[PDB]
């Protein structure tokens, strides 16, 4: 099998003895990149002000989460420090050497600034053509409120700052996509519902104001147990990160 | 669940006429839809109130189906005929797989999918059962949430034909009625809670958005259905503010966001106006004269000007309102949107005050 | 008509086609059935079979007869079988075409098939009618010196038939196994003679069938009473081979001669 | 199936932090920084030798 | 903030009527008492004002473990949710 | 060659077609082979093969490629897989049809289909030149937001993928297993969506074929010595099944959307 | 990992003319880089954009071993020429342990370390899986996160060297081209989650800081 085929193979030296994915050195393994996108990345994270939500905020959603394996579409800004020079976390580092999946993912959702009740949904029927999130005032009724018969949980802050949830795969098909794109016109129907796990929508419900600073909302994910990245295709390009921020200046 | 689903519902029945000579003939198509859980909202029991919603009389597998998010399965369609042994004919019910209308649709090709043909010799009753054949295992259900949240379309289309046309005798009535009804087959399944698709009818009150509503301009209502010379002679209708020509209503200012597929439907007080339509080639569509309230409308541009044209608060009304708004979206010839327009009778009483429309969109 | 359904509908069930009867038939075997053993001798290359497509039971033509054109031997149908059934789907032109119907589709590839048939007769008449029909089969006939003659119905009540009593709306199927000058038959025209040969071969052509009035449709004298009747037919294959495998357009259909 | 589960709630204690005194004869909860979420201990050898602090 | 409860079935009858009329003079007793699970009130507990904003009271419910519907009727006719708001205005 | 026959060239049989090899092959796979499970829940309908049509080894497309236009990463063949395969018969106006192939026959009646594929790919250079060719597959790689960029010929290593030494000028096979999103890829344009819905599928597009230049093609400064080299494709189907019997035109082909 | 990073992954390739009366000699310096797993970035395909950030087309073990902080093992090295039976040539290929550069390599001190002899005699692939040789267990990646984080050293240098130069005909083609090959040898293994050393393509904009612009 021509990946991996070595002819002719000239060897100077034997093998070099094991240490069991570093279980001998260090006390753990490191052998299956499943047990890396099982820990914890940002997924997104924003700040949202009273200008952001509608003039009259009726309990409605602060942000409209697209679901993906592979992540978001990052833009790195001045705004996001983060994406411009760690880039992409290794979840969609891994994602990319992967065509499909099946499973679902492990959301945490950190809220801080407010002081009102935050509920979550998740809609599987519903999921966005879009690589970027929606927020406030510019998410349409249909998802800007709480819908019925979803699987949801509703938190009070005052009890906890932070949301644990994890979403399930209810997609009709075999697989979902890995790094769809979202210039996609000739397969409309993959893009909308073979590819994310559904919108995760996060709102408030409470009268409470929220501060001038404004709230942050931090989304971090990662693989759930049931998942698995599924076929092997080639890794995409890469870019390094050494080449954001130059070592030119050390120190900045 | 199986035990819910399994319970027959009605469907809209229609009429089996053996002495029209036009259409009971080898070939006709009687009676068609496309196959999915819900039904389709036009092949079911309706009742329309004015500035209100519609009630629907879906059933059990309808009402359940818009419960979850998927599903699958066989399909019993029952078909009951209103018929004594006197009464004769042969049909061919088919079911074919990935289509959604019948635009393509002849007895001659539906013979060439999963069929059956049923003989209504001395025999009121019949099931026929559908399979699901879909290139997956679950199928998204078709009507969803508010401004069509989730939605989708049905795989599948089932068609009844005429085989040997209906034959009754001079003492028997010429008339009989097909009941269709639906129940889900012993296969049967549904995946995934979501929104429900439907709300009980305890009320069926609902405001429409206020930032969508469009009306006339001021001085330019109260409103008439007439007719004026430059829009085909003066014998279609639309909506003036007087009897000085050139005097038709205009329409305030429409935001860039509304659709523009789509058409209107009247929110606040209204208007009764008398209107025809004659039958259009190819289709069963035709309005008889006689008063209707006004309950859709379509928007006539103009250049900088925007006129309004009435349509009566009927189901048929609805359809061909939708129909004429493509149209005018497709940029089609003046003379071709000509025959989709309801007719000048003569003029109607004028509205209290203005009237307010919201913008509405149909598959 | 004694339940609150009419009363149980007979069903008759093949590939993905279900075909429902209510009364007894006439039923008729054109010749002995037998298993076919020298058309292995015809052709090396292994026959293919296409079972689901060809033993599906396929709906032809419906004929219309009416009192006034209803006389003793008139031709409802008079159609080379099974040619006029499996190019029953023509185009602008009149010119076949095998693409479309997926039990005629093995005919578009192959240049060579055989099969036994079945055709079934099925009219809906009320209760206050009467008349008669009779089906029947003759092998090979238009290339009889007599053909002609044979078409009076006193001739076709001798070969292989059904009968279809208006009075009683009786269904009605007629076998005909396979029997020809040659262990195959050819689906389209190929190898025509040369400037000197005249090797010339019809598709399809195992036969004639006929349908003809052996008693004439009478109706009631009132106005309303149906003075006209449908005659549907429909076909299947049993034993369908094919060999000989080609490009759909190696070989043309031509416009088909129709019979006297 | 949701069967309720009316079991009496317990009485408890809430303390920001674990022993600060206890070095010994003891277990000490904590948030390893770690991929392995077991009770893991870096790995061992005659190079290295046992701790010489007695 | 958020408080747990599961309210009871303590009905004299056999069955609690589902789906029923607030017009019922015909049958009083069955609608007072053979209807609902009884009123649910709450209320504060304390001097504390209310902030201008106001409390908000958002009552979630489901249905026990006990529960059972029981005789099944036909269904009523319904409304369609995508007829609320339309999709003429797809974001709005 | 020491023999009266130039030596013993192996060959290769499937259906009626028989290809002869003379040299070791490159093999790779595109996917862990499997026999599938889920394709049963999709469709009621009992699921039609047609073997001795689909299993056949079919000619594909011969490219030409010259020592000009032979460049690092060039791309000889960029298709969708097996899309562009099926779809190789087209008429005047460059619409795709599937009647005249018999191994796509079964695809004109059928609205649903799904099988394995296996690649071949035949060039036969003389005893001096030099060159390699890399044919790699990417599944449903034209949905991926970085297509473009997994096209050089260092990402197409990546991949599954074989090799063509045409200094020793070999042969070269690729298996390629059914995987989807679903148990089932669409024969034609359907289900397209209304006035509110867009559910738009492309047709029988598993994936995307390339075939490029991983050594460019060199050759003697000579005049007559062959500056240019064909390159020749085969292809075929291992568990093909189809189902949703249709009318041949009950949905239409559109003129197929290139690649960038 | 061990089935995604012994997947071949493409590096730069070159060419080897046997009319260049200069080069093809003996001794002559084909092609040399330090060994690590991930490779150095100027042996790697690129695309470059104007105001943007470089593409890297790294091969599968290059793209894992930037997810984690150590690395160890052999790597294969696969070469493939495009070559026909008229070509014949020797090569000498060595891996000098703690070696960086090639500023004090020639042959006849390569010979003096682990090293391969190829023969190109009617032989178009060979693999020269080199050895592991360090002062100590695991060896930091080279390439590490923004501003050089926790970046180092490789600990190795493979050098290819002519021992006898390539031979070709004249009816046949003088160039012949090489392409060389990376994966993981079956001892690989890899130690410690860290930052990515790398990021997607998806998006290749980058905002430089504002601080640093000079004009």
């Amino acid at each position: 099998m021509e990946r991996t085929f070595t002819p002719n193979v000239m060897q100077p030296t034997p093998l070099l003895p094991t240490t069991n994915d570093g279980r001998v050195t260090f006390g753990e393994a490191f052998n299956d990149l499943k047990d890396l996108a099982r820990r914890y990345q940002l997924y997104w994270e924003g700040t949202i002000l009273e200008g952001n939500l509608r003039a009259i905020r009726r309990n409605s959603a602060l942000v409209q989460l697209p679901l993906y394996p592979h992540g978001l579409r990052i833009q790195p800004d001045v705004n996001n420090p983060i994406w411009n020079i760690m880039r992409d976390g290794h979840i969609p580092v891994i994602s990319s050497g992967f065509r499909y999946f099946r499973g679902g993912l492990r959301l945490r959702i950190v809220v801080e600034g407010l002081n009102s009740c935050v509920w979550v949904q998740h809609h599987p029927d519903r999921p966005s053509i879009f690589s970027r999130p929606i927020i406030g005032r510019y998410i349409a009724a249909k998802d800007a409120y709480r819908n019925h018969a979803y699987a949801a949980y509703v938190q009070n802050m005052s009890v906890n700052r932070t949301i644990e949830v994890e979403v399930p795969f209810y997609q009709p098909g075999l697989y979902g996509m890995l790094n769809a794109s979202d210039n996609n016109t000739a397969n409309s129907f993959d893009r909308l519902r073979f590819t994310g796990l559904g919108d995760l929508l996060i709102g408030i419900e409470g009268e409470q104001p929220i501060p001038k600073e404004g709230i942050e909302i931090s989304v971090y994910y990662s693989i759930a147990d049931d998942f698995s990245f599924n076929i092997f295709c080639g890794f995409p390009p890469m870019v390094y990160c050494d080449e954001t921020y130059s070592a030119a200046t050390p120190d900045l | 669940i199986s035990g819910i689903i399994g319970v027959y519902g009605l469907l809209k029945p229609f009429d089996w006429n053996a002495n029209d000579t036009g259409r009971n003939v080898g070939g006709h198509l009687l009676w068609s839809m496309p196959v999915h859980p819900q039904v389709d909202k036009d092949q079911v029991i309706q009742v329309m109130t004015q500035s209100k919603l519609t009630q629907y009389y879906l059933p059990p597998i309808s009402v359940v189906s818009s419960l979850y998010a998927y599903t699958r399965g066989s399909i019993k369609y029952k078909f009951l005929f209103g018929n004594n042994p006197r009464h004769n004919a042969r049909l061919l019910v088919a079911y074919i797989p990935g289509i959604s209308s019948d635009n393509r649709l002849t007895l001659e090709r539906a013979r060439n999918s999963a069929h059956v043909v049923f003989s209504l010799n001395e025999v009121s009753e019949f099931v026929f059962t559908v399979p699901y054949i879909t290139d997956t295992m679950w199928w998204p259900r078709k009507y969803g949430g508010p401004q069509a949240a989730g939605e989708f379309v049905a795989p599948s289309y089932i068609c009844m034909f005429i085989l040997n046309p209906l034959v009754a005798m001079e003492s028997v009535p010429s008339i009989v009625t097909i009941v269709p009804m639906i129940a889900a087959g012993d296969d049967f399944e549904v995946a995934v809670p979501a929104q429900p698709a439907v709300g009980l009818s305890r009320n069926i009150d609902v405001i429409y958005p206020k930032d969508s509503i469009i009306s006339f301009k001021s001085g330019y209502f109260p409103v008439y259905v007439g007719s004026w010379h430059s829009f085909f002679d003066s014998t279609k209708a639309i909506l003036r503010y007087g009897a000085v020509s050139d005097h038709i209503a205009q329409l305030g200012n429409i935001p860039a966001n509304v659709n523009r597929k789509a058409f209107w439907i009247v929110v606040g007080d209204t208007i009764k106006f008398k209107t025809k339509l004659d039958k259009i080639n190819g289709t069963e569509w035709f309005i008889p004269e006689g008063e209707y309230t006004l309950g859709y409308g379509v928007v006539w541009r103009d250049g900088a000007y925007a006129y309004m044209v009435p349509y009566p608060l009927t189901p048929l009304g609805e359809k061909i309102a939708q129909y004429t708004a493509s149209l005018l979206a497709s940029n089609t010839a003046i003379s071709q949107i000509r025959p989709y327009i309801p007719d000048y009778i003569v003029d109607s009483a004028a509205s209290k005050d203005n009237i307010l429309w919201s913008p509405i969109e149909d598959r | 008509m004694d339940r609150p359904e009419g009363s149980e509908e007979r069903t008759v069930q093949t590939s993905n086609v279900v075909l429902g009867e209510t009364n007894i038939e006439s039923q008729d075997i054109a010749s002995k059935e037998y298993s076919p053993t020298w058309d292995r001798l015809a052709s090396s290359e292994v026959s293919d079979e296409y079972p689901m497509l060809t033993d599906r039971w396929l709906f032809w033509k419906s004929v219309k007869w009416e009192v006034n054109d209803s006389a003793f031997g008139k031709m409802l149908v008079q159609e080379k079988f099974p040619q006029s059934w499996v190019q029953m789907d023509v185009n602008v032109n009149n010119i076949p075409r095998y693409t479309n119907i997926p039990n005629f589709i093995p005919f578009n590839i192959h240049q060579y098939m055989r099969a036994d048939f079945e055709v079934k007769i099925y009219v809906n008449p009320n209760d206050f009618v009467s008349g008669w029909l009779i089906m029947a089969f003759l092998y090979q006939g238009s290339e009889m010196f007599d053909y002609k003659l044979r078409r009076n119905p006193a001739a076709l009540m001798q070969m292989p038939h059904v009968l279809v009593n208006v009075g009683a709306a009786n269904e009605a199927t007629l076998k005909i196994p396979y029997r020809y000058v040659r262990p195959f038959m050819r689906c389209k025209d190929i190898l025509r003679g040369d400037n000197l040969i005249t090797g010339v071969t019809e598709p399809l052509n195992m036969g004639v069938l006929f349908v003809e009035v052996l008693i004439p449709f009478r109706t009631s004298a009132a106005s309303s009473a149906p003075k006209s009747l449908d005659v549907s037919l429909f076909v299947k294959m049993t034993n369908a081979k094919f060999t000989g495998m080609v490009d759909g357009s190696i070989a043309l259909l031509s416009k088909p001669i129709a019979l006297p | 199936d949701n069967p309720p589960d009316p079991t009496p709630a317990k009485f408890f204690v809430p303390i920001p932090s674990h022993s600060w005194a206890h070095g010994t004869n003891t277990s000490e909860p904590t948030n390893t920084l770690r991929l392995d979420g077991g009770v893991v201990g870096v790995g061992r050898s005659d190079d290295i030798g046992t701790s010489d602090t007695a």
